[PDB]
RNA sequence: CGGCCAACUACGUGCCAGCAGCCGCGGUAAUACGUAGGGUCCGAGCGUUGUCCGGAAUUACUGGGCGUAAAGAGCUCGUAGGUGGUUUGUCGCGUUGUUCGUGAAAACUCACAGCUUAACUGUGGGCGUGCGGGCGAUACGGGCAGACUAGAGUACUGCAG
RNA sequence: AGUAACUGACGCUGAGGAGCGAAAGCGUGGGGAGCGAACAGGAUUAGAUACCCUGGUAGUCCACGCCGUAAACGGUGGGUACUAGGUGUGGGUUUCCUUCCUUGGGAUCCGUGCCGUAGCUAACGCAUUAAGUACCCCGCCUGGGGAGUACGGCCGCAAGG
């Protein structure tokens, strides 16, 4: 089960000595809803071929989201492409607050609570690149502590330890219910 | 430009000791001798702008050194300015 | 552990490098010193890296991995072809088709075509076609047989890729990192170290050292093949 | 001119991290020394030791690298600088990297880390964000 | 009820009569004009109009740039101001170190309670993000009370232009 | 550049202010070969008040004053610290194959060309002489015309700035 979405459809054109040659380009985002993200950019002369190319490229290119239970770990300032997209977690149930392309990519990621803002070049392609880079910039507390050579309690806050323990207990309960 | 004879004469004659050379007293002495000599030259040579640049640079340098002397000690500043007979 | 000895390596001149006009400063921590404008490779880290490569290759061959041999320089073509045809392992020695490992579904059709052409030629039908297209098909036999040696025998896609002289063979290692396949290659004084996962210090420009390194890795592969 | 030793130190350290260097030599000072001390205590750096030079004391800092070569330092930036000096009260201690980073705060005890500073309830000027 | 923007077909005139917040729509066969139906939104209110903030990171302290899109003054000397190369010493005027001491009422936020619930208000908290004095600290961030030199300058010899 | 004898926080940038400044232009008094705005003719074109040809007055030269603008460009302010190289040039100290002749080899600092990593940038591109990563201060920009213009103020004899 994968989540599919389309963000923008553009009628690109090419010129020859005879006249105008039209073409179609599409960008799609694929995700499993658990924290696995794939982006695809596909070009054709017709929408079905375009979306097929986009889906294939997205299937080729994947990326994993290290989310804590339901939300993001820490605020991230994703500076890439030409747009500035700033992501940070929030209180559970607040919702994934983001623009169009960011909305699509985060919903395909499966996150449920995020605060986002795009600060320039509202173009969908650049926004998607900036969000992907923002997720790449994300760091996870366990291997952050491993890199720093200091144990978890001496690195990460007790509140996020409590949240992680609650998330682990909920995941264990869900696994038990699914097995039974 | 000053040469060895008069320059060593000046550094010794306004020196605190017979060995020190970089003292502010000797520095100001060299700057003053240079400026009077070459100002006498520029009283004849009028349109030497590249040398008037040297005038202004050495004078600002002098002003910084005199400010340092006044800051570090009022008595030495007054003695220096009185022995050279200038205004400031 | 190692098989080749220090005096043998020195005699083969595996420690040499290029001139001072070609070395990239990414080899500073591998280069020991310079004499007569020629850079030398560092022996002890060379041994550590070849030992790690030996461990990796024995592991992958024991677990059943496919390793493609890559080398196109005029000096090493014969050596790589000979050792690969004796060990029975797929190799590429003359022409590297762009993205043949990445774009495998396209070259699979032409492997099918070449096998079909071999089957039809072995039947003996030559006078049933005009001599013009007979000559054309013989020429395309020559071309494709000359440029395609390893995909005849690999089929089932590789598990590791081994390359010589990566600065000229950047296409193969680039495809290898793009597909995620582990890379083992010889890095000279002018090569990027992050390109190869398991670098093996040495010379691609000296036939003695090239032949010895290829024989050592072929012996490792043979040992793994007996060890399955 | 040479006008900010702490910013110069932070920039040289993060430039060395970007350039994958291992050892950096800087002029020694108490601020540099105890900042290196708190860096060692938190574990972002490997180790430091002082030396003697042609003129005065100098401190060398060895960067930290792991088996997989990824940087042990993500980025540095200074918030309190000559001119714009920013300070924090006892309740508005800055949160860096969602609490996963470290802010260096000079309190009545000294240059101490933000978490234990909030534990003590003490506060002051934030030196830099290290994450 | 063209796309932005959840809501389409027919009938009547065709660069006319007309729409409109941006793109923009009629030159005989308009989902953009007028009429019909049909659907959408809202509702005892429905739209238009005007003022103010947000998106506008579009005045960028947090949080912008100056090669070509807007920008380095023609370039120096240099006054007032702003900022300082090490470590050798007090007072604590930049400052945090805790406590008692103000923060009118009202409003905001949390919980309680009453008008049948509704506005409305009924009680007690809490809130009331600033500023006053007495008591307890000295790591950075200044003046002040003494020494050294990694910036700078001088001093000795040469140097090319 | 070398020795580093001495000064021992004197350093930096710098709003207003002040000094220098391509060519052309102006006053006075000289000079004036060549060149050459303006202006005459000859030539082309339907048309030339231009491109072309023949002449030549300011100016171009000198001294004293003036105006103070250039695509005044590296279209990038200065200063400091750090960050991989290769190839030429200039200046100076050293040392060693040593003939001790030799761009011989090596070390060092300053200046100036070219290509290139990581990095930055929307791209071209920059890349230790950064547009790289920062610190200090200063000027400049907030859609295109209107308009670098009117009025007002300051400078200049005026053109004008
Ligand atoms: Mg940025
Ligand atoms: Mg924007
Ligand atoms: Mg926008
Ligand atoms: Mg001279
Ligand atoms: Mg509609
Ligand atoms: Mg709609
Ligand atoms: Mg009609
Ligand atoms: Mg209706
Ligand atoms: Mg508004
Ligand atoms: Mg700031
Ligand atoms: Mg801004
Ligand atoms: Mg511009
Ligand atoms: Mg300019
Ligand atoms: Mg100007
Ligand atoms: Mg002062
Ligand atoms: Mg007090
Ligand atoms: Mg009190
Ligand atoms: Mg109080
Ligand atoms: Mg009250
Ligand atoms: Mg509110
Ligand atoms: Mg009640
Ligand atoms: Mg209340
Ligand atoms: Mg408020
Ligand atoms: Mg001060
Ligand atoms: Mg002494
Ligand atoms: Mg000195
Ligand atoms: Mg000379
Ligand atoms: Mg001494
Ligand atoms: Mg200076
Ligand atoms: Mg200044
Ligand atoms: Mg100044
Ligand atoms: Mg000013
Ligand atoms: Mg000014
Ligand atoms: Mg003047
Ligand atoms: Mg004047
Ligand atoms: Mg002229
Ligand atoms: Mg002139
Ligand atoms: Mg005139
Ligand atoms: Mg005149
Ligand atoms: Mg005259
Ligand atoms: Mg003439
Ligand atoms: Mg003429
Ligand atoms: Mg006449
Ligand atoms: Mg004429
Ligand atoms: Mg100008
Ligand atoms: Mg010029
Ligand atoms: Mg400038
Ligand atoms: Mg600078
Ligand atoms: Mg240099
Ligand atoms: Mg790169
Ligand atoms: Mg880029
Ligand atoms: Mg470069
Ligand atoms: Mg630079
Ligand atoms: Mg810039
Ligand atoms: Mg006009
Ligand atoms: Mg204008
Ligand atoms: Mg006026």
């Amino acid at each position: 089960n994968y989540i599919e979405r389309v963000v923008s459809i553009n009628r690109v054109s090419k010129v020859v000595k005879g006249g105008r040659r039209f073409s179609f380009t599409a960008l799609v985002i694929v995700g499993d809803g658990k924290g696995m993200v794939g982006v695809g950019y596909g070009k054709a002369k017709e929408v079905p071929a375009a979306i097929a190319k986009g889906v294939e490229e997205a299937r080729k290119n994947f990326f994993r989201v290290p989310l804590i239970g339901s939300t993001i770990t820490h605020p991230v300032q994703g500076e890439a492409a030409a747009g500035v997209v700033m992501l940070r977690p929030a209180s559970p149930g607040t919702g994934v607050i983001a623009g169009g392309a960011a909305r699509a990519v985060l919903e395909c990621a499966g996150v449920h609570d995020i605060l986002a803002k795009s600060l320039g070049s509202d173009n969908a392609i650049n926004v998607v690149h900036a969000t992907v880079a923002a997720l790449k910039l994300l760091q996870r507390p366990e291997e952050v502590a491993a890199r720093r050579g200091l144990p978890i309690e001496d690195v990460a806050p007790a509140g996020m330890l409590k949240a992680r323990r609650e998330s682990e207990a909920l995941a264990a309960a869900a696994a038990r219910e699914g097995s039974a | 430009a000053l040469t060895a004879e008069q320059k060593k004469e000046i550094l010794g004659q306004y020196g605190l000791h017979d060995t020190d050379t970089g003292s502010p007293e000797a520095q100001v002495a060299l700057l003053t001798k240079r400026i009077q000599d070459l100002t006498e030259h520029l009283k004849v040579h009028k349109h030497d702008h590249h040398s008037r640049r040297g005038l202004l640079l050495l004078v600002g340098r002098r002003r910084r050194l005199l400010k340092y002397v006044a800051q570090v000690d009022v008595a030495r500043y007054r003695s220096l300015i009185e022995r050279l007979g200038l205004r400031r | 552990m190692a098989v080749v000895t220090m005096k043998q390596l020195l005699d083969s001149g595996a420690h040499f490098g290029h001139q001072t006009r070609r070395w990239n400063p990414k080899m500073k921590r591998f280069i020991f010193t310079d004499r007569n404008g020629i850079y030398i490779i560092d022996l002890q880290q060379t041994l550590t890296y070849i030992d790690k490569a030996y461990e990796f290759v024995k592991e992958t061959v024991a677990h059943g991995g496919t390793v493609l041999f890559v080398g196109t320089k005029k000096q090493a073509q014969e050596s790589i072809a000979e050792e690969a045809t004796r060990v029975g392992m797929p190799y590429v020695n003359q022409r590297w088709l762009g993205g043949m490992l990445t774009n495998f579904s396209t070259v699979h059709k032409r492997l099918q075509r070449l096998k079909e052409l071999e089957a039809m030629e072995q039947t003996g039908g030559f006078e049933g076609r005009t001599k013009k297209e007979i000559l054309m098909l013989t020429r395309e036999k020559n071309k494709l047989e000359r440029s395609l040696g390893g995909i005849r025998d690999m089929q089932k896609v590789p598990s590791a890729v081994w390359v010589v002289d990566t600065n000229k063979e950047h296409i193969a290692v680039g495809e290898a990192r793009k597909l995620g396949i582990p890379v083992i290659a010889i890095l000279d004084t002018n090569c990027d170290p992050d390109v190869v996962d398991y670098p093996i210090p040495g010379n691609d420009d000296a036939i003695r050292s090239a032949a010895l390194l290829t024989k050592v890795i072929a012996s490792a592969v043979a040992e793994g093949l007996q060890a399955r | 001119t040479m006008t900010d030793p702490i910013a110069d130190f932070l920039t040289r350290l993060r430039n060395a991290n970007s350039a994958y260097h291992d050892e950096v030599t800087l002029p020694h000072s108490k601020l540099k020394a105890n900042i290196a001390e708190i860096l060692k205590r938190e574990g972002y750096i490997s180790d430091y030791r002082t030396e003697d030079a042609r003129v005065g004391k100098s401190l060398v800092v060895q960067l930290k690298y792991g088996p997989s070569r990824e940087r042990s330092i993500a980025g540095l930036r200074r918030v309190s600088k000559p001119g714009l000096r920013v300070y924090a009260k006892s309740t508005n201690l800055p949160r860096v990297l969602g609490g996963l980073g470290v802010a260096i705060i000079s309190t009545s005890s000294g240059l101490l880390t933000d978490r234990q500073a909030a534990r003590q309830g003490v506060g002051g000027e934030v030196l830099a964000y290290v994450w």
